[PDB]
RNA sequence: GUUACAGACUUAAGCAGUGGAGCAUGUUAUUUAAUUCGAUAAUCCACGACUAACCUUACCAUAUUUUGAAUAUUAUAAUAAUUAUAAUUAUUAUAUUACAGGCGUUACAUUGUUGUCUUUAGUUCGUGCUGCAAAGUUUUAGAUUAAGUUCAUAAACGAACAAAACUCCAUAUAUAUAAUUUUAAUUAUAUAUAAUUUUAUAUUAUUUAAUAUAAAGAAAGGAAUUAAGACAAAUCAUAAUGAUCCUUAUAAUAUGGGUAAUAGACGUGCUAUAAUAAAAUGAUAAUAAAAUUAUAUAAAAUAUAUUUAAUUAUAUUUAAUUAA
C-alpha cells in the first residue's frame, strides 16, 4: 500500500544489454568495450568490491577457472577494489571486432621451398601441398600463433617436433 | 561438467560465522566410529 | 445427488400435460410454476465457383467446383493422367454421379500430401461439399449416400512393445 | 478516452503524468481496441496499477526474478517471520467452519446434534469407566486386520447408568471415544431402595454368566466382581454383595448386571400397586 | 465512476496496438523458442506492446511449427524390456519481424526485452543491415571519432530526474571518451 | 443483432461456469511443472546449465542444516529449488521451514544464513553463484509456516527429523496428530461454492456489458465495464488451489527392530478427486503428462541403523 | 542516505524502528566481519523502550547472540493444526504468476509510453545505393557459434555491371547465383567474429566485381549458365504452378448484392 | 483334482506366419588362460545391452601403483592474488593417521523401479442398524454394463482408493496471427465450442428397453492411466544403503587376448524355394508423412570402376542451413 515509484527508462540503462552482434559501427566499439570489461574481471553480473570487506574479497576468474587440465582445486583469489583496478583492452582483439581485419596466413611462395629441396617437381609439390593446407586452416579455427606454427610444420618449413612442445 | 564449483570445504572459506553440518560425511564418520568399536575397522595399511 | 431418473421421468409428465392445456384456457398461475422450468451461410465467388477442402489419411484437397461443362482437373493436370486406378476416378464421380449433374459442373481439383486413392477419397469429399451450396436442399441426399462424411480412418502409431499397431511379436508358452 | 492534465493530476500522482501525457500522444483518439480472445496479458478485475499492493505484487526490498535493483540493495534482513502475508481479512477460511475433557466435551456437542441430548449434564454430572479393552482380529484375504475394541461403562451417580461398546481400526482412543457415545446414547435408570441399594436378593442369567446379587444393610461396602463393582460406582449404588456362576466373562457380565439392574428389580411401590396392598420398610419406620 | 482511467491503463487491458508498415523492408526478426506458450506468448504480446511505442511496424507472433524430439525408454531398471515408456519435448517457435526503424530505436527495443525477459522462453535475433556495394575502412580515424560523438548524444543524461542509471553503461561510456581509447587504432 | 455480435466478439471471463479462460491465478504455468525453466538453442550449453542448477541444488541441500556450538543442530527443511533462466538473469527459488520481542537485538542462525545467499555485499552466494552461469544470479527464499503445505518439505522433515516416532514403529500420538492436520473440510461444497462466484462473476461482467449497450467492437470505457470488479473482491476468489482436501502419506523400509521383513505403513485423509474439474468448464492439466495438476507426490529417503527407508507424501489441494 | 548503516557513530537521534533495521542491516552486510561497536551499542539500549525489553538484557544479547537468549530463556509444533494463514504451494506458485503478469502490466502502462520518447522517423537508404543486405544473427542470453555467420545477399540485376560483366560474375559465382530469382548470395563462417567474416565477405564481393569488370583475355560469352543446383533444389521442394483456368470462371452465376432496405435506410452521411 | 454363469483373440472361421532350408541374433551345453556378470514357466531367450575392434569391461595373461577420487587432523616449505619491502588469504608440494576404494556376497536385509494377475473390478471408511460377540449390513433380491456401471429392491445414509470423467493425439467448426519471399493459407499454433450424440414412427416384450426405419449432424478411433493384495517374481551390474568379507589387494594404471570359442539342442528374426511373380527401364522427374543436421547435414559439378550416358559405388571439393 505505496506509491509507485517510476524511475524513467533510459538507453544508459539498457546498456550492457545492447545485441552483442549487431550491425551498427557504434554498436560495436561498445560491445568491444563490454567484452574489454569482461575479460578484465569488472563487476558485471555481479556486486562489486569496495573498501567494506577486507578478508573476503574473492573471485573466480582466475587463468584457468572452469579447466581440468592444470591441477589444482577452486582457488579463492582476492579481487581488487573498483579503484586500483585495470583493464586489459588489447589492440588485436579490437581490430578483430570493431574493423574486420582477419590474417588469412602468408601463402609459401617457390623461392622458399628450393632453398631446402632441390628437385622442381617435388618443389611444386610441396608448393600446392602448403596451399592446400592453407585454405583448410584459414576455414579452422585454432589461434593466431598456433595455426601459424602448424601451417609450417604442414608445409615442412619446420618439423614435427615444434608442436610437443 | 564445471569442476570449480562450490564445495561443502569452501558450503567454511566463504562464511566461518556459520557453522555448518555436511550431513552424509558426519554419517560415514559415525559408521566409522562404530566399525572401530565393534571390532570391524579397517586394517591398518601396508607401507613397505 | 438423491434425485433419481424415475423422479425426473415423473416430473416431466407433470410438466408436460400442463403445457398441453389449450393455450386460450391456460391461468397465469400454471405458467407462473412452469416458468421455472424452461430452458454462416456458404456462397459462391466473385467468379462463381464454390470452394470446399476434404481431407481423408494425410491428403487434404481444396477443390474449385463451376457450373461450366463437366470437365476435370486434378492438380494442373488431367484427371486420367493423374488417377491411373478407375477407382479413384469412380470415386471422384460419385458425388456428381448421386446428383444427376456429372456432365454439369466443372471441377478444378488442387490436392496435397498422402498417396492417390486417398488424394482421391479427399477430392470426393471436397467436391459434396462444394455441390451442397449449389443446391441446398441435395444436402441431405448426399449425406445419405455416404459423400458428406469425412472418413476419419486414420493410421494408427507403432506402439512401443508390438512390432506394428496391433501386430505384437510371437509368445513362447515354453 | 482523452483526459486534460489538471484532471489527471487530481487523481494520479506526478511521477505517472508525464507517462500518461506521452501515451496520450502516442496512441490517437480514433482507436478500436480489439480484445486478444486467445491470451490475456492484464487481470480478470480493473486496476489502475499506481497502487503497489502488499500481498497481490511483489515485495518492493525482496529478491525475486524482476527485481529491478542493485545486487547490494535488497531490503530484506528478517526471515524469522513471512514476508507477505494474507490480504485484508488475515484468514481464508471457507463458509462454516471454525479454528482449533475436551473429547468428552465434543462427544457431548456430537450428541446434542444428533439426538437433542445436553451437552452440559454429559460434560459434568456423567463420568464413564473403561470395563474390557480387547484387541480383535478378523483374518482378512489382505492378512490379519486387527481392530481395538472398547466397553465403557458412564454413569451419572443418582441410579442414571448406561453401557456401551465401540470399535476402531484406528488406536485404541478412538474405540473408547465411541464406546463412550454409545454408552450415552444407551443412557437407563436404574430403580435402587434407599439410593444406595437393589430392592430384592437378584438372580438373573444373561446368557453364559450367571449372576446373584443380594441387597445389603447400610456400610456394608460393594462386595462383588470387579465388572459389577465398576458398573455400581457409576450407577450410584453403595451397597452390594453378589456371585458370578458359570461364564465370568467381563463385556457379558457388564451387559447381564444392567439388564438385572433394570429387569429383576422390582421397586417396593411397584409391587404394592399390582397387589393393592400397603408394603412398608420396617427400618425406616422404626427410624433406625 | 468519476474515475479517469487514461489510455495506457486501457490499452494494457485490451489487445496491444499495431504500427501499419509503410515499406517492406525488414530490418530484424527475432524468434522465440520455449517448452511451454503461456510465458512465450505473454512475453511475444509484451513485445509486441513496446514495439508499438516506438515507430517501428512490428508483424506479430506468427507461430512456426513446434517441434518434437522424442525419446522411449524400458521402464525397468533391469531387464522386462517388453514394457517400454515414451518421452516427449515440444520447442514452440514464435516469430516476431520489425519493418521500419532507424538501428537505433531497433537495438533499444532489443535491449529493453532482454531486460525484462521471461523465465522459459529463449531468444534469436536476425538484423539486416541494407549497405552499398562498395565500401572503405581507410578513412578511419574520422570515422571513429564520428562513431564516438554518435555513441555520445545518444547515451546523454537529458533530465536526472532520479531516472535509471547503469554503472557498467557508465564504465563503458569513460572508456568510449578516453585518449587511451582514441589511440588505440594508430 | 449488433449488440449480441459485440457481446460474442468481447465474451472473456474466468473458467468455472456451468468465451472464457483460465487466468494465472486459476491453473499452474506448465513451466512450474520443470525445475530448470530454461531454453537456449546450444543444446550443450542448456545441459551444462541443468548439470549446474543440480550441483547448486545438492550444495544448497547441504547449507541448510546448522550447528551451534554442538549444543543444538536445527535442520532447516528447504523445497526441491526451481531456477528460472531469463535472458538477462537466473534466478533459483526455494520454499522452506523453520522449526515476545527478544529476537530484534540478535541475528538467528537461519536469518544469517538467509542474508548469506543475497546481502553479503561481496561475499555472498548469489554472487560466486554469477561465475558459474555468466549472468546475475537471485536467490530467494520464502518461508513456509506449516510443515504441510509443501510436499517436499513434509517428506523431508518426517524423514530426516521425527526419526524416533517411526522407527521402531509409528507411535500413536504422531499417527494422530499425521490424521489430524486439518479440520476434515466439505470438498464438494467448496468447489461448487467457488463454482458459484465464477458464475456471479460472469454474470456482472455481463450486466456491466449490457449496461454499456444500453463494424467495429469497442464498448465503453474501461471504468464501467469492470464497475463491481476490484483487487479486493475477485483475486482471492478467483484464486485455484487453496485448502488442502487430502493427503497420504507413507512410510516404507526396515522400520521393525525386531521384524527383518519390511513394513508399509500408509495413513490416508480425505480425497485425491477434484469436484471443481467434474461440473465445470474448468478442466484438469497434468504435470509432465501424468501428475493431475492439484496433486503433487515427493519422497525423501534416509539411511537407518537397519539400512535405507524413504517416506513417500501426497497432498491434494483442491 | 544508503551508506548509513557502516557509519554506527551517525545514528542515535533516529527513531528506535529505524535504529534496529540499521542494525539488522549492518550485521547482514558484514555477516563473518561484523565487530560490535559502542554508538551502536547505546543506540540499541535507547530503542529498548520500543520493544519490551530491560537495559542489561538487552546488553547481554548484544554482546552473545543466540546462546545468550537461550541462557535468558522448546516442544515441537511441526504438525499444530491449520489455522488458516498460510497459502499452499501451489497456490503460492499461483500467486506469484499473479505478481509478475500485474507488474508487466504495470510496466505496459508507465514505462512503455516513457519509452516512446526516444522514438525515430525511419530513414530509409534507397535499394537503387543499397543493393546488398548483410544479414547478422545474434542469440541473446547464449553465445552460440554461430552468432559469427554473416550472410551477404544481392540481386544481380542490382549490381553496377555491364551485360558482359554480369554473365561473367554470374558464371564466376556457379552454385551461390541463383537464376529463377536473379539473386547472389554467400556465407563466412571461417572466422571468429561476426565482423571478420562480413568484411570477409565485402572483400570477395569486391573481388568478384574486379573480375567481372576485367574483360581483358577472359570473356566467358560461350560458356552457358549452368542452372543444375537450381533445378535440383525445385525438385527437391514442391510447386504450386498450376491455377484456376480463366475461361472456366462465371462472373454471371456469382452472387449479386442483396437488397437490403434498413441499412440503405441507415446510411445518411 | 468344486459348483454356476459371464468374459477375449480364449476357441471357431479367415489372412499371414513359426516348426523343414541356409544365414542373423539370443540362450543352452561343452570348451577355454579368459569365454565377465545377471535374466532362464506363463511374467528368460535382438532380455539388461539404442551399436563388444582399442575403449566400453566388469573376465584372462604380463607388467607396474599403494592415502591412492574424498573429508578431516598435524606440520615444514614454495608460489600467486590482494593491500600500504612487510602481512592476510588462497593454492600447491612432501609427509601424517583415521581412511578412501571394492561390477566382492546376500533384491530370502533394503530403497526406488519394474514384470504377471490388471484397464482387470475389485479394495475400504464413517454414522446408523443386526448379532452376547469375532463379525455382518452398507459392498445386493433380480437385471444390466466394458465396469461395486447405472436401475430396482433392501437397515441403511453418505464418503474414499480404483472404474468412468477431466488429460494427450487425431477430427469438425469459429476467432486471432502470418505484409501469402522462412509459404505449405490445400498450411501452422494459441484460444474456444462440439457428443459418453440427439429426435421421432413402428415392432417385440414389459412407464421403459432392444431392433428396424427415418432426419439432424464432420461426428469414427488411438494413446497415457493397469487399484488393493499376492508371486520372499526381477534388479545390490542404473544408483544408493544395511550386515558381512578384501585393504601391496577382492582397490588402481598400461599392453595384448577374451566377451565373436563349437558336438548336439532351444527360442526369436532375415532371406529364400519363380509367372494371381521376379527382374531392365520410366527427367517438363506419379503420389507421402514423420524427424535429424555447431561432438554437424553435405548439394551441385568433376575423376575412376565403365566408351558413350544413366544407374550404383568410392574419391575429388564444400554450395547452402545450424533451419517452416
Ligand atoms: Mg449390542
Ligand atoms: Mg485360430
Ligand atoms: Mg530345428
Ligand atoms: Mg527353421
Ligand atoms: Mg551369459
Ligand atoms: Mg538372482
Ligand atoms: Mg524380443
Ligand atoms: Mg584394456
Ligand atoms: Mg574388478
Ligand atoms: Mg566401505
Ligand atoms: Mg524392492
Ligand atoms: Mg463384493
Ligand atoms: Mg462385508
Ligand atoms: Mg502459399
Ligand atoms: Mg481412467
Ligand atoms: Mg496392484
Ligand atoms: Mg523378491
Ligand atoms: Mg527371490
Ligand atoms: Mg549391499
Ligand atoms: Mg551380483
Ligand atoms: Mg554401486
Ligand atoms: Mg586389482
Ligand atoms: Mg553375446
Ligand atoms: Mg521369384
Ligand atoms: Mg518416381
Ligand atoms: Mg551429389
Amino acid at each position: 500500500s505505496s506509491e509507485y515509484v517510476l524511475e524513467e527508462p533510459t538507453p544508459l540503462s539498457l546498456l550492457e544489454y545492447t545485441p552483442q552482434v549487431f550491425p551498427t559501427k557504434e554498436s560495436r566499439l561498445v560491445n568491444f568495450t563490454l567484452d574489454s570489461l569482461k575479460k578484465s574481471n569488472y563487476p558485471i553480473y555481479r556486486s562489486p568490491n569496495l573498501g567494506i570487506l577486507k578478508v573476503h574479497d574473492f573471485t573466480l576468474n582466475t587463468p584457468n577457472f572452469g579447466k581440468y587440465t592444470p591441477g589444482s582445486s577452486l582457488i579463492f583469489a582476492k579481487e581488487p577494489q573498483l579503484q586500483n583496478l585495470l583493464i586489459e583492452e588489447d589492440p588485436e582483439d579490437f581490430h578483430r571486432q570493431v574493423t574486420g581485419e582477419y590474417q588469412l596466413l602468408k601463402p609459401y611462395v617457390k623461392k622458399d621451398f628450393e632453398k631446402l629441396t632441390k628437385s622442381k617437381d617435388t618443389v611444386s609439390k610441396l608448393v600446392q601441398n602448403s596451399q592446400v593446407v592453407r585454405l583448410s586452416l584459414q576455414s579452422v579455427v585454432m589461434g593466431s600463433e598456433e595455426k601459424k606454427l602448424v601451417y609450417d610444420v604442414c608445409s615442412g618449413m619446420k618439423p614435427i617436433s615444434e608442436l610437443q612442445q | 561438467g564445471n569442476p570449480d564449483i562450490l564445495k561443502f570445504r569452501h558450503l567454511k572459506t566463504l562464511y566461518p560465522d556459520i557453522e555448518f553440518v555436511d550431513l552424509e560425511e558426519q554419517y560415514r564418520l559415525s559408521m566409522v566410529e562404530a566399525k572401530k568399536r565393534r571390532g570391524k575397522g579397517a586394517p591398518k595399511k601396508m607401507k613397505k | 445427488t438423491k434425485l433419481k431418473p424415475t423422479q425426473y421421468t415423473q416430473l416431466l409428465y407433470m410438466l408436460n400435460k400442463l403445457h398441453n392445456i389449450d393455450p386460450q384456457l391456460t391461468n397465469d398461475e400454471i405458467t407462473s410454476e412452469l416458468s421455472q422450468y424452461y430452458k454462416k451461410i456458404k456462397t459462391l465467388d466473385e467468379f462463381g465457383r464454390s470452394i470446399a477442402v476434404g481431407k481423408r489419411k494425410s491428403s487434404t484437397a481444396k477443390v474449385f467446383v463451376v457450373r461450366g461443362t463437366g470437365e476435370i482437373l486434378v492438380n494442373g493436370r488431367q484427371l486420367n493422367d493423374y488417377f491411373l486406378k478407375m477407382k479413384d476416378r469412380e470415386s471422384i464421380m460419385y458425388p456428381l454421379q448421386v446428383i444427376e449433374s456429372v456432365g454439369k459442373y466443372n471441377i478444378f481439383a488442387t490436392t496435397s500430401g498422402g498417396g492417390p486413392t486417398g488424394q482421391a477419397e479427399s477430392i470426393m469429399h471436397a467436391i459434396a461439399k462444394a455441390l451442397v451450396v449449389f443446391n441446398p436442399l441435395l444436402k441431405s441426399r448426399l449425406h445419405k449416400a455416404g459423400v458428406l462424411t469425412r472418413d476419419y480412418r486414420h493410421v494408427e502409431r507403432k506402439k512401443p512393445g508390438k512390432k506394428k499397431a496391433r501386430k505384437m511379436p510371437t509368445w513362447v508358452k515354453r | 478516452q482523452h483526459y486534460d492534465e489538471s484532471l489527471l493530476s487530481r487523481y494520479y500522482p506526478e511521477s505517472l503524468l508525464k507517462s500518461i501525457k506521452l501515451a496520450q500522444q502516442t496512441i490517437p483518439e480514433d482507436t478500436k481496441f480489439r480484445v486478444s480472445r486467445n491470451v490475456e496479458f492484464a487481470p480478470p478485475y480493473l486496476d489502475d496499477f499506481t497502487k503497489i499492493h502488499p500481498f497481490w505484487d511483489y515485495k518492493p526490498g525482496m529478491p525475486h526474478l524482476h527485481a529491478q535493483e542493485e545486487n547490494n540493495n535488497f531490503s530484506i534482513f528478517r526471515w524469522d517471520q513471512v514476508q507477505q502475508p494474507l490480504p485484508g481479512e488475515g484468514n481464508i477460511l471457507p463458509p462454516g467452519v471454525s479454528l482449533p475433557k475436551s473429547k468428552s466435551a465434543d462427544v457431548a456437542a456430537g450428541l446434542h446434534k444428533q439426538t437433542g441430548v445436553d451437552p452440559d449434564y454429559i460434560t459434568r454430572k456423567l463420568t464413564m469407566k473403561p470395563l474390557v479393552m480387547k484387541r480383535v482380529s478378523n483374518q482378512t484375504g489382505k492378512g490379519k486386520i486387527a481392530s481395538f475394541y472398547a466397553l465403557v461403562v458412564v454413569g451419572d451417580k443418582n441410579g442414571m447408568v448406561g453401557l456401551g461398546e465401540g470399535k476402531s481400526r484406528e488406536e485404541m482412543s478412538k474405540a473408547i471415544f465411541k464406546a463412550h457415545w454409545d454408552a450415552v446414547r444407551n443412557l437407563k435408570e436404574i430403580p435402587r431402595y434407599e439410593n444406595r441399594t437393589i430392592y430384592g436378593d437378584i438372580d438373573f442369567r444373561y446368557h453364559g454368566v450367571k449372576l446373584h446379587l443380594r441387597s445389603a444393610k447400610p456400610g456394608f461396602g460393594l462386595r462383588v466382581n470387579h465388572v459389577i463393582f465398576e458398573i455400581c460406582e457409576c450407577a450410584g449404588i453403595k451397597d452390594l454383595s453378589g456371585k458370578v456362576y458359570k461364564s465370568r466373562n467381563d463385556m457379558n457380565i457388564a451387559k447381564g448386571t444392567i439388564e438385572a439392574f433394570t429387569k429383576a428389580q422390582k421397586t417396593l411401590d411397584e409391587v404394592a400397586l399390582g397387589r393393592g396392598k400397603k408394603l412398608v420398610d420396617v427400618r425406616k419406620v422404626y427410624y433406625s | 465512476s468519476t474515475r479517469p482511467y487514461p489510455v495506457n491503463v486501457e490499452a494494457v487491458y485490451y489487445a496491444p496496438l499495431k504500427l501499419p508498415i509503410k515499406y517492406g523492408d525488414l530490418v530484424a526478426d527475432i524468434q522465440l523458442r520455449s517448452y511451454d506458450n503461456e510465458n512465450l506468448d505473454f512475453y511475444s504480446d509484451f513485445i509486441l506492446r513496446t514495439g508499438y511505442y516506438l515507430g517501428i511496424p512490428l508483424t506479430g507472433p506468427k507461430p512456426l511449427p513446434t517441434r518434437r524430439e522424442r525419446w522411449t525408454v524400458i521402464k525397468s531398471p533391469f531387464v522386462h524390456a517388453k514394457s517400454k515408456e515414451n518421452f516427449e519435448r515440444h520447442t514452440h517457435k514464435r516469430l516476431i519481424r520489425a519493418w521500419d526503424t532507424n538501428p537505433e530505436v531497433l537495438q533499444m527495443l532489443i535491449a529493453y526485452i532482454t531486460k525484462h525477459s521471461m523465465a522459459g522462453v529463449g531468444m534469436k535475433c536476425n538484423f539486416f543491415q541494407r549497405s552499398e556495394i562498395s565500401l572503405d575502412l581507410g578513412s578511419d580515424a574520422n570515422g571513429l571519432e564520428k562513431s564516438l560523438s554518435n555513441i555520445d548524444e545518444l547515451y546523454s543524461l537529458r533530465n536526472d530526474d532520479k531516472a535509471q542509471t547503469s554503472a557498467v553503461g557508465q564504465k563503458v561510456l569513460e572508456l568510449l571518451d578516453s585518449p587511451d581509447f582514441k589511440k588505440h587504432l594508430e | 443483432n449488433n449488440m449480441k455480435r459485440m457481446l460474442n466478439n468481447n465474451n472473456m471471463n474466468p473458467a468455472g461456469a456451468n468465451g472464457n479462460i483460465n487466468n494465472k491465478l486459476q491453473h499452474l504455468n506448465n513451466m512450474n511443472n520443470w525445475n530448470t525453466q530454461i531454453y537456449n538453442y546450444n543444446k550443450n550449453m542448456e545441459i551444462m546449465n541443468t548439470m549446474n542448477d543440480k550441483l547448486i541444488n545438492k550444495l544448497l541441500y547441504k547449507m541448510m542444516t546448522l550447528k551451534l556450538n554442538n549444543m543444538n543442530i536445527n535442520k532447516i527443511i528447504m523445497s526441491k529449488t526451481i531456477n528460472q533462466h531469463s535472458l538477462n538473469k537466473l534466478n533459483i527459488k526455494f520454499y522452506y521451514y523453520n522449526n515476545n520481542n527478544n529476537n530484534n537485538y540478535y541475528m538467528n542462525m537461519m536469518n544469517k544464513l538467509m542474508n548469506i545467499m543475497n546481502n553479503n555485499m561481496n561475499n555472498n552466494l548469489c554472487n560466486i553463484l554469477s561465475y558459474y552461469y555468466k549472468k546475475k544470479v537471485t536467490i530467494e527464499p520464502i518461508k513456509l509456516s506449516y510443515i504441510y503445505l509443501n510436499s517436499d518439505i513434509f517428506s523431508k522433515y518426517i524423514s530426516l527429523n521425527d526419526m524416533d516416532k517411526y522407527n521402531n514403529g509409528i507411535l500413536t500420538n504422531y499417527q494422530r496428530m499425521l490424521n489430524n492436520i486439518m479440520p476434515k473440510l466439505n470438498d464438494h461444497n467448496i468447489s461448487m461454492n467457488y463454482i458459484n462466484n465464477i458464475n456471479n462473476i460472469n454474470n456482472n461482467k455481463y450486466n456491466n456489458m449490457i449496461n454499456l449497450l444500453n463494424n467495429n467492437n469497442y464498448i465503453g470505457n474501461i471504468n464501467n465495464i469492470y464497475n463491481n470488479m476490484t483487487i479486493d473482491n475477485i483475486p482471492m476468489d478467483i484464486l485455484m488451489y487453496k485448502y488442502l482436501v487430502g493427503w497420504s502419506i507413507k512410510f516404507k523400509g526396515r522400520l521393525s527392530n525386531n521384524n527383518g521383513r519390511t513394513s508399509t505403513t500408509n495413513l490416508l485423509n480425505g480425497t485425491f478427486n477434484n469436484k471443481k474439474y467434474l461440473w465445470s468448464n474448468i478442466n484438469n492439466n497434468y504435470k509432465l503428462n501424468y501428475i493431475p495438476s492439484n496433486h503433487n507426490l515427493y519422497n525423501n529417503s534416509n539411511i537407518n541403523k537397519n539400512g535405507k527407508y524413504n517416506i513417500k507424501v501426497k497432498l491434494n489441494f483442491i | 542516505s544508503a551508506d548509513l548503516y557502516m557509519h554506527p557513530e551517525k545514528w542515535k537521534g533516529l527513531p528506535p524502528q529505524r535504529i534496529l533495521e540499521l542494525y539488522w542491516e549492518r550485521m547482514a552486510r558484514l555477516g563473518s566481519e561484523y565487530k560490535p561497536n559502542k554508538d551502536e551499542l547505546n543506540a540499541l539500549l535507547t530503542t529498548s523502550e520500543y520493544s519490551n525489553v530491560p537495559v542489561n538484557d538487552i546488553k547481554k544479547l548484544y554482546h552473545r547472540g543466540e546462546q545468550g537468549a537461550i541462557d535468558i530463556k522448546n516442544r515441537d509444533n511441526s504438525l499444530r493444526p491449520f489455522m488458516f494463514d498460510e497459502l499452499p504451494s501451489q497456490a503460492q506458485e499461483l500467486v506469484a504468476q499473479h505478481r509478475e503478469q500485474r507488474f508487466y502490466n504495470r510496466l505496459a502502462a508507465y514505462e512503455l509510453p516513457l519509452l516512446a520518447q526516444y522514438r525515430q522517423e525511419y530513414k530509409r537508404p534507397s535499394p537503387e545505393s543499397h543493393p546488398v543486405t548483410y544479414r547478422y544473427t545474434s542469440y541473446v542470453g547464449e553465445e552460440h557459434p554461430n552468432s559469427r555467420k554473416v550472410v551477404l545477399s544481392v540481386k544481380t540485376k542490382e549490381l553496377g555491371l555491364e551485360e558482359k560483366s554480369l554473365h561473367k560474375f554470374r558464371i564466376l559465382a556457379r552454385s551461390r547465383y541463383d537464376h529463377t530469382t536473379d539473386i547472389f548470395k554467400m556465407s563466412s563462417d571461417k572466422f571468429e567474429h561476426a565482423s571478420q567474416n562480413a568484411r570477409y565477405l565485402h572483400d570477395i564481393l569486391q573481388r568478384l566485381l574486379a573480375e567481372s569488370k576485367d574483360l581483358t583475355e577472359d570473356d566467358f560469352s560461350d560458356v552457358p549458365l549452368d542452372t543444375r543446383h537450381t533445378i535440383a533444389k525445385s525438385l527437391r521442394k514442391k510447386k504450386r504452378d498450376y491455377e484456376f483456368p480463366e475461361h472456366w470462371k462465371r462472373p454471371e452465376d456469382a452472387p449479386k448484392k442483396k437488397f437490403d432496405i434498413v441499412d440503405q435506410l441507415l446510411s445518411t452521411l
